[PDB]
């Protein structure tokens, strides 16, 4: 189990760690988060008490370094940093644990939610979507736009998700116009899976990462990407059986975890009704359809 | 964006454009089988592609052979239409290719857009107008060449005959759409109107009778009368 210490908490902020969150008061003696499970990526995120605009946060993996949080009063946000002196870090953390100034990552033992939400997500792929190579961790916020969004303006602060576009030459083979637009199997299996992602695990990783950025930061371009990647699978007549089974599980846990009060903005009526009821895979997503129907029957 | 009453003069400016109407591409008769079930038999069709400024009609005849062994024919029809339009554009010299293609039914938008991906600078647009181009098969010479075709065939007509020698394209399009609206609302009466006087003929190279300016005004008035009536006859007013 690893630890992310905080130098201090000078401004009142709601802090998130994965799907958990807690309120910290202005200058409350708060010095970090302990007992963070090894083996998964994590995200630590922030919403200031004063400006609910700009949720923001950091993707990281404690196996890749010793990371901490320090408020910057000039830029006015909590910043993740890496500590390169391992002895200094161990010493800081042990003192803060002895004084019990740290919250405990509060995982229930029965609970596999975070694993299920992040199964295929890997830090190395996050870092290629979020390009900032001098840090081992990745910053995301509500406002960041995607590469595809920019093509329809600062390239350094973009989310470089894989561009998916159903009405493009990449997706449509000359002379297969109708075939390829109504059955996207070519685009899914040959173009994207074999050509671009290489395997379905990297595809699912980007899909899961896009969902989490949409949920945690209300990042609209990420929500668009999550829905596009779902629709590409569901609108393909030919999908490996193992991919459909896993997709059903992935989506199930995403729908289970989504705040009931955000379904209006984070869920696209058209995509979901099409995927569950009209598409080739309308009968291949049993778990997802059952939770969608019992939790958000209004959407459908 | 969409074409409507408000940007109607754009049709007659100097940017090349085409209307595409697919309503007569897939055409069927519905009949009973010996077993008392219902079946369709397809008949020849056509794509109606029209330059509203010049009157140039590119009538692509759709032979029934193109449906043989195919499923979901009403969906294919839209894609077949888009394939044929895209082939037409590619066959034209660059300086004759349209800058916009206006489809008369919104369901053609995605088919045409996908088939025209090679032409990013050609705008594909819908319209809010309820244009009467389906009544093109009420024009006897157009109907006759469609029904006689024994293979796929493109036939090139000027739907305005020689009208542009005396009137503007705006006025010619208004005349055309009035004639077609009439033929669509009451084919028999409309056709009675156009031929009642045996002394007015259709030149071999024309689609419509050789009316004088004054005779066209009478004709147009009669077509309006017909259209207003049928509208009463229909709603009782
Ligand atoms: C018979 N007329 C001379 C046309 C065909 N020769 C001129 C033209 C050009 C393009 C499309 C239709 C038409 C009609």
């Amino acid at each position: 189990m690893n630890t992310v210490p905080f130098t201090s908490a000078p401004i009142e902020v709601t802090i998130g760690i994965d799907q958990y969150s807690f309120n910290v008061k202005e200058n409350q003696p708060f010095h970090g988060i302990k007992d963070i499970p090894i083996g998964h990526v994590h995200v630590i995120h922030f919403q200031h008490a004063d400006n609910s605009s700009m949720r923001y946060g950091y993707w990281f993996d404690c196996r890749m370094g010793n990371f901490y949080i320090q408020y910057d009063p000039k830029d006015g946000l909590y910043k993740m940093m890496e500590e390169r002196d391992g002895a200094k870090f161990e010493n800081i953390v042990h003192n803060f644990k002895e004084r019990q100034m740290m919250v405990s990552y509060p995982k229930i033992d029965e609970d596999d939610t975070w694993y299920n939400l992040t199964e295929f997500v890997q830090m190395d792929k996050i870092r290629k979507i979020v390009r900032k190579d001098e840090n081992q961790f990745s910053y995301v916020d509500s406002s960041m736009t995607t590469v595809q969004e920019n093509e329809l303006s600062d390239p350094a602060h973009s989310l470089n998700y894989t561009v998916i576009n159903f009405k493009s030459r990449e997706a449509i083979r000359p002379g297969h116009e109708m075939e390829d637009f109504l059955d996207k199997s070519y685009y899914l299996n040959t173009v994207m899976l074999q050509g671009i992602f290489k395997n379905s695990s990297n595809y699912f990783g980007e899909l899961q990462f896009a969902f989490l950025n949409a949920m945690f930061f209300g990042n609209y371009g990420s929500s668009l990407q999550w829905h596009a990647m779902i629709e590409l699978i569901c609108s393909s007549a030919t999908v490996p059986k193992h991919m459909l089974d896993k997709l059903d599980e992935i989506l199930y846990y995403q729908i289970k975890t989504l705040p009931e009060q955000y379904s209006d903005i984070l869920l696209n009526e058209r995509v979901w009704n099409i995927c569950l009821y009209s598409s080739f895979q309308k009968n291949s997503l049993h778990n997802t359809e059952k939770i969608m129907e019992n939790k958000y029957p209004e959407l459908l | 964006g969409a074409m409507n009453s408000s940007n109607y003069a754009e049709l007659f400016n100097n940017d090349i454009k085409l209307f595409v109407d697919d309503t007569n591409v897939y055409r069927v008769t519905v009949h009973k089988t010996f077993e008392g079930n219902v079946a369709t038999k397809a008949i020849n069709g056509c794509i109606f592609t029209l330059n509203p400024k010049t009157g140039h009609l590119f009538l692509k005849i759709i032979h029934t052979s193109v449906w043989a062994g195919q499923k979901r024919l009403s969906q294919l029809a839209k894609w077949k239409t888009a394939e044929e339009v895209s082939a037409l554009v590619r066959s034209l010299p660059k300086e004759e290719q349209p800058k916009q293609i206006i489809v008369t039914r919104k369901a053609m938008l995605d088919p045409l857009e996908v088939h025209m991906l090679d032409f990013p600078n050609i705008a594909i647009r819908p319209t809010e107008l309820r244009l009467p181009f389906s009544a093109a098969m009420s024009i006897d010479k157009l109907s006759d060449v469609v029904m006689k075709a024994t293979e796929p065939q493109m036939v090139l007509f000027n739907i305005y005959d020689d009208w542009l020698d005396r009137i503007s394209s705006y006025t010619a399009f208004s005349r055309l759409t009035l004639l077609l609206r009439a033929l669509k609302t009451n084919e028999e009466s409309a056709k009675m109107i156009l031929l009642s006087d045996p002394t007015i003929t259709i030149k071999s190279y024309h689609l419509w009778p050789s009316f004088t300016d004054e005779q066209w005004i009478t004709i147009e008035s009669q077509m309006r009368d017909l259209i207003l009536t049928e509208y009463g006859r229909k709603y009782n007013v």
